[PDB]
């Protein structure tokens, strides 16, 4: 895809109910507040995922920035504290697929 | 996403990847990751709360479970208060496959 | 410059919010006149944080 | 606000009052802010419980150099019952006749009209305080009063019984109204969120409560995350005791819309769990999103004819307190308050006792704990805790009994309920007037009848109250 | 040297520039991310910030427990102390009891005081796991809550006590209390206990602290640096600092000095040392009016009357005992008490020591004493009663100036042995003038006056004159 | 009663209200005494008020400059001093307003 | 937003349907508790959605104000919005196309 701007999240704890917001380069809000609730096992009604703009998609960011967001949910669950994580572009060309 | 201004509670994740395409991990030796200063942990399927079971038809590891399926399954991820730690913590993180 | 500080000071220097509010039914001057007794007085009522 | 009341009352011999005048004022301070809808719910309450044929009430708002006054639990409600229930007191001293049967003969009847030509419909009152009447043994408890007065010189103790009607609504219509926005998402969880704000008044758990009853699903699964304006728009402060009531529709009405789409899924599988209705109406593309709205109906009233409703309904309640005073130092116990409260059929008991206790405790602070005080030139000098006296965990009676009053359904707000938040604090007055029964036990032992007693009745104005050989030697040789 | 090394949540912190002028209460929240513990007013008075200390008492050689603010704890007072806070003893995960009956009671409504409540009634379970109604009251002394009416929350607590329409809760379903299950004591201070603690120094951006190993260090210090300000408890410091914008450029606390908090009972009465705080002085002094006869113990239960509505739990576990008589507000509760009672005071320096009787003398003006800049005080004895001898202290309770106007009374009289004939008679007040006063054109009057109705209209007429 | 010192009885406290009906789900909470959904979370020191928000590491502080006259002129206002304090960044005032 | 100029659309779409500048109109971001389960920006197909979507919130919208419309047919757009505000009309909805 070469969108300019790479795989990003931000995940940020609310260490309420298991309150979680989720700052994301992604086509697919539903699909990666889904996927993070059910990796954390948590009901939909805690994770709220927002998206102000991407640098590209193409599809690259349909469904394969959740494999950056759920690591990144993951380790802000654990710590308490917000995770960030943007992929170099040698991990996001290796990581995310292609055509 | 990452023009956001950070938390100063914020750490930073590094994605650990497969360099086979199809192997049984038979070792994981973070000893050296440890060694990094700022590291904070290691994240592996051990440390996901509920399921390690994600993808679109949920077919997908978040995190590798004995067995790695190509050159670039994330196996884990290092947190860390840099984004340098992470990768420095990242290269110390030794993995000992069988094909 | 001169201040008004008290509710006193406020009534003296015709100092307020608006015009008075006013509610009023029967008969003011008819109620006194037929009443046994009439009492009068002043109540202050400090405020809270 | 601080307000300064001049009053003259009519009354027969009875003690049935036949005419009342009364100027408020207010001192509002560096701002209008609230101070001008403050004073109309004063004069909307000047009245109490108390139906007065001949009546006159103003209101002026005194604007000077001081702190901008705004609202406060009450909203110019407790400040106008006072001066009600000051003048009342002062009837039934004149009259001879005993405190709670000149109130009980002047109290409004169900069907009544206020002074401000409003109808008294679900008139609860008089139950309230039947019930505190039995409840409290108050006939019993007046005797062992008496009996511990003569048996003490330096100490007396003080009971009154004290009632309160709250008119429920914004005094300004349009503010009576609420918004809710509700998501259910594919694993069947919902997100709700409403104009209202958490402030320790347990809204968010009551709409949680509401949100299950109307959806009939578990309060497990619905979560309220916050309040945004970026979810619901044009909202109105949460105040005035109203945004159960407010919110409550909003929220039932949002659920309703969810509810009307999911029958033909309900219909299909009536069985088949909440989760199944809801994959069942996504992969049918069906909205699981809705806004809900209320608008209270059928407000406003005009000062220029002295007509239209200003509110919704009245909240209702009756306090019985006892006291003790120390006739040397000020000081003085409570030593038992008794409290039935009509919150209607109460949406949460343990959340609306906790606001009758809470409102109370404010209330006993208003009016015996708590004094600000300022230079002459208009600086604050209590900023703090060392300076300013709220009540402490010792301070609360010591005996506390309260009652909500049962089979009063409310129809006309959310689920049968009445709010809860303001109308109780006033109902701590009974503390102040207790206090005002001990003072004059202890001028009467020593040895004029209508003696001053302004608010707050703290340690200096009770001991100063007082007077005696010592007071009389400090004032005078 | 220059380290400042303390225990929170069991965990070791390592501060390597300790500010003085920092705050345990900051520390937590900005530091540490630690935000249970609350900001609710930063003097005292509120108790929202209430956290729980523990430390090896070397002169009693035990394991001690006690709650106290924050927002006035100067971290660099912490050194080889355990802080626990309201995160410390669990969380939704794992409720500690005291957490869970709040929550269940309906004690929690805004929830802002709820910490501070929670750490208060904590850490009463820890130095007492089964407290009467009457001590679970107390441990409140020193936390508001604007909300519940306070109701709910005694109530709820109530089911730890020994001496304890459908229901609002239903204590039969709260997990019990097991004692044993609470953090162990952190062994690397049980370790330091052995270790000789010498003096520390911190450096900040306005404030350097010392924290003085020995009566000698401190001494020194104030003979070649009488500016440098004693820091105690910093319940008036702390307050000079936040409030009113005084800056000490040194400071020298001298808590650790054994000298200072010693007990020591003589023929006359109870020697404390200066730096003994206020909750110690009601412990000994309980002990004292307990064991001794009736006719002992008139000043101590003075003191102890005193004492009763006097801040919390958290402010008389830190408040010192000299603290309060050096401040010397006109308003002080213990002076009057002291002067009536012509408490002696040790008073030392590099190189002198003397006693003084408190009388009049004592304070010479507003918030003076008559310590030369470089003496400290040593220690106070509050004496026994004689045979004969009657004491009452009495104060106002309802404050309207910061420091000013409000009553409070110590009052002593002494018999001629086997009559009814006034000896000595003392009656000191504050919040009647600028600094505590003795009512001294009234009492000589009354020397060998029978105790009747004569002599109350004698000493009226004169405190109506004289005060 | 005068020479007592001041001593409090044993606290006895009665809470009355009504049972919902007997038929009510046990899911209808409404009217059943249901805790305020963050007591425990309260309780615990894990409910977040506004400044337990983290900082974002570029955030700043603000304190309000206020009047010490009740009625007055301004004639000047010198920030001199408070331009010497470390961390220092600005002062507001009307004329900032956009 | 990923560059397709999907919220400039939608910007005009609801200017039109409210018959309003687009300046009056602002989109700030996306997130799952203002708009639940959302397909993915794909399938070039995201203008044809959300554009009816935001329609037919905007016709929900001027549906509440016609009567306002009716009573002053000149008077401005910030009139009506007063109007509806101050007589207590919702001013908030939701818009949904399949
Ligand atoms: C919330 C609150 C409520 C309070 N209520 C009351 C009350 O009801 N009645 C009352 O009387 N007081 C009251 N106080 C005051 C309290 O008793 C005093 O603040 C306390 O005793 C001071 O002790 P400290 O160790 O905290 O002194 P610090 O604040 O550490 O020091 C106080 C002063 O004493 C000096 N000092 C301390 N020790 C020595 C020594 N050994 N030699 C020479 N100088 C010394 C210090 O240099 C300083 O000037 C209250 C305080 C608070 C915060
Ligand atoms: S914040 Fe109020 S006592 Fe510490
Ligand atoms: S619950 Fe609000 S201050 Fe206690």
């Amino acid at each position: 895809h070469f969108y300019l701007e790479t795989n990003c999240t931000i995940a940020v704890p609310k260490g309420e109910a298991g309150e979680m917001e989720l700052f994301v380069s992604t086509q697919n809000t539903m699909k990666t507040q889904s996927f993070v609730a059910k990796m954390l096992g948590v009901p939909d009604n805690r994770i709220v995922v927002r998206v102000k703009r991407m640098g590209g998609g193409f599809g690259g960011k349909e469904t394969r920035s959740t494999v950056v967001s759920t690591a990144l949910a993951l380790a802000a669950h654990k710590t308490g504290r917000p995770v960030r994580c943007m992929l170099d572009r040698d991990e996001d060309m290796l990581i995310t697929g292609g055509r | 996403c990452d023009d956001i201004p950070r938390y100063e509670n914020e750490l930073s994740l590094r994605l650990v990847t497969s360099t086979r395409a199809h192997a049984k991990i038979t070792s994981i030796d973070t000893s050296e990751a440890k060694k990094v200063p700022g590291f904070v942990c290691f994240l592996t399927a051990e440390d996901v709360p509920n399921s390690n079971a994600t993808g679109l038809f949920n077919d997908e590891t978040v995190f590798a479970k004995d067995e790695v399926t190509c050159v670039g399954h994330i196996i884990g991820a290092v947190v860390a208060d840099t984004p340098e730690h992470a990768q420095r913590a990242a290269r110390g993180v030794k993995i000992t496959y069988e094909d | 410059l001169p201040a008004i500080i008290t509710i006193q000071d406020a009534i003296n220097n015709n100092s307020f919010y608006g015009s008075e509010i006013k509610i009023e039914k029967g008969d003011l001057k008819k109620g006194f006149s037929e009443a046994d007794n009439v009492v009068s007085g002043e109540l202050y009522i400090g405020g809270q944080e | 606000h601080p307000f300064l009341a001049k009053y003259k009352v009519g009354f027969m011999k009875t003690g049935t009052v036949v005419a009342l005048e009364v100027a408020h004022f207010s001192n509002g301070g560096n701002t209008e802010d609230l101070s001008r809808s403050i004073m109309e719910r004063a004069l909307f309450h000047m009245d109490n419980a108390y139906k007065i044929p001949n009546i006159r009430g103003t209101g002026r708002i005194c604007k000077t150099n001081l702190p901008s006054n705004t609202a406060f639990r009450g909203f110019g409600g407790p400040q106008g019952m006072l001066i009600a229930e000051y003048w009342m007191s002062e009837v039934a001293i004149t009259c001879g006749l005993p405190a709670e049967e000149v109130r009980r003969k002047n109290m409004y009847k169900e069907g009544d009209l206020t002074h401000f030509n409003q109808k008294l419909e679900g008139f609860t009152l008089p139950r309230c305080w039947d019930e505190c009447i039995a409840s409290s043994q108050y006939l019993a408890r007046k005797r062992e009063v008496e009996k511990f007065n003569r048996e003490n010189c330096w100490k007396k103790r003080g009971l009154c019984i004290i009632p309160t009607k709250f008119g429920i609504s914004f005094t300004l219509p349009f503010l009576n109204q609420g918004g809710a926005l509700v998501h259910v998402y594919t694993d069947g969880s919902v997100l709700l969120t409403h104009g209202g704000t958490e402030m320790g008044q347990g809204l968010h758990t009551k709409m949680v409560q509401v949100a299950s009853r109307a959806l009939k699903i578990p309060t497990s699964k619905i979560h309220i995350s916050e309040t945004s304006t970026n979810t619901v728009p044009n909202t109105s402060p949460t105040a005035a005791s109203a945004s159960a009531d407010l919110n409550g529709q909003g929220v039932y009405e949002a659920c309703q819309t969810i509810l009307k789409r999911l029958e033909p899924f309900k219909k299909k599988k009536p069985t088949g769990p909440w989760e199944a209705w809801v994959m069942d109406a996504y992969t049918s593309a069906v909205s699981l999103s809705a806004t809900g709205f209320y608008k209270t109906p059928n407000l406003g009233y005009s000062f220029e004819t002295n007509s239209g409703n200003p509110f919704h309904y009245f909240s209702y309640g009756v306090a019985c307190s006892e006291v003790e005073i120390d006739c040397l130092t000020g000081d003085h116990k409570n030593l038992r308050t008794d409290i039935v409260m009509d919150v209607g059929s109460s949406l949460n008991p343990a959340i609306d006792i906790g606001q009758v206790e809470g409102a109370f405790v404010q209330g006993l602070g208003l009016f015996t704990m708590e004094e600000l005080h300022y230079s002459p030139e208009g600086s604050l000098h209590t900023r703090g805790p060392s300076t300013y006296k709220i009540p402490a965990f010792g301070s609360i009676p010591i005996e506390f009994r309260v009652s909500l009053l049962r089979d009063c359904p409310n129809k006309r707000a959310i689920y049968a309920s009445k709010a809860v938040g303001e109308p109780p604090l006033f109902l701590a007055s009974s503390i102040f007037f207790a206090i005002k029964d001990a003072i004059r036990a202890a001028r009467a032992q020593h040895g004029k009848q209508l003696f001053q007693l302004d608010s707050p009745a703290t340690p200096e104005k009770i001991r100063n109250a007082c007077v005696d050989q010592f007071t009389t030697l400090c004032v005078t040789g | 040297a220059d380290e400042l090394v303390f225990f929170v949540n069991g965990k070791k912190v390592v501060e390597k520039n300790a500010d003085p002028e920092t705050t345990l209460l900051v520390y937590l929240r900005r530091k540490l991310g630690l935000c249970g513990t609350k900001l609710g007013c930063g003097e005292g008075g509120c108790g929202a910030c209430t956290v729980m200390i523990s430390k090896y008492d070397r002169l009693q050689n035990k394991i001690v427990h006690f709650s106290v603010n924050a927002c006035l704890a100067p971290i660099c007072s912490l050194h080889h102390v355990a802080v626990t806070t309201v995160e410390g003893i669990g969380n939704t995960q794992k409720l500690h009891p005291v957490q869970e009956r709040i929550a269940r009671s309906h004690g929690s409504q805004c929830g802002f005081c709820t910490p501070g409540i929670v750490m208060s009634m904590y850490t009463l379970l820890r130095n007492q796991p089964e407290p009467t109604v009457e001590e679970i009251e107390n441990a409140f002394q020193g936390n508001l809550c604007r909300c519940t009416g306070y109701r709910p929350i005694l109530q709820g607590f109530r089911t730890f006590a020994k001496d304890g329409s459908p229901s609002l809760f239903n204590p039969e379903d709260f997990k019990p209390l097991d004692p044993t299950q609470e953090p162990i004591f952190p062994p690397e201070l049980l370790r330091l206990k052995d270790t000789p603690q010498k003096k520390l120094r911190f450096e900040g951006e306005r404030v350097t602290w010392i924290q003085a190993s020995t009566m000698e260090e401190l001494l020194d210090l104030k003979a070649q640096h009488p500016d440098a300000k004693l820091v105690v408890g910093n319940t008036e410091i702390g307050i000079e600092m936040k409030f009113k914008n005084m800056l000490f450029p040194l400071i020298v606390c001298p808590a650790w000095i054994p000298e200072l908090n010693s007990v020591v009972h003589g023929p006359e009465g109870i020697s404390f040392g200066a730096s003994c705080p206020l909750s110690l002085v009601e412990s000994v002094l309980a002990e004292e009016i307990a064991k001794l006869p009736e006719q002992k113990t008139e000043v101590f239960r003075g003191v102890m009357e005193q004492l009763r509505w006097f801040a919390g739990k958290q402010v008389k576990s830190v408040a010192s005992i000299g603290g309060n008589i050096i401040t010397a507000s006109p308003i002080s509760d213990l002076n009057p008490v002291f002067m009536a009672s012509g408490a002696k005071l040790t008073l030392v320096s590099r190189g002198t020591r003397r006693t003084v009787r408190m009388d009049h003398t004592f304070f010479p003006g507003y918030r003076k004493t008559l310590l030369r800049p470089e003496e400290i005080l040593l220690s106070i004895e509050i004496p026994y009663s004689k045979e004969g001898e009657f004491f009452s202290a009495f104060k106002q309770a309802s404050r309207r100036e910061n420091d000013i106007a409000k009553v409070t009374s110590g009052m002593r009289v002494l018999f001629k042995p086997g009559t009814i004939e006034v000896q000595e008679l003392s009656l000191c007040f504050g919040g009647m003038a600028d600094r505590t006063i003795s009512a001294l054109k009234t009492t000589p009057k009354q020397l060998s006056k029978s105790w009747n109705e004569e002599l109350l209209q004698s000493v009226c007429a004169g405190l109506a004159e004289e005060l | 009663s005068a020479t007592l010192l001041f001593q409090k009885d044993p606290p006895a406290n009665v809470q009355l209200f009504q049972e919902v009906p007997k038929d009510q789900s046990e899911e209808d909470m409404v009217g059943r005494p249901l805790p305020h959904l963050a007591a425990n979370m309260q309780a615990s020191g894990e409910a977040v008020y506004c400044d337990d928000i983290p900082r974002y590491e570029n955030e700043l502080s603000l304190r309000l400059v206020t009047s010490t006259r009740a009625h007055a002129k301004i004639t000047s206002i010198d920030t001199s001093e408070a331009k010497k304090v470390p961390g220092f960044v600005c002062f507001l005032t009307a004329e900032d307003v956009p």
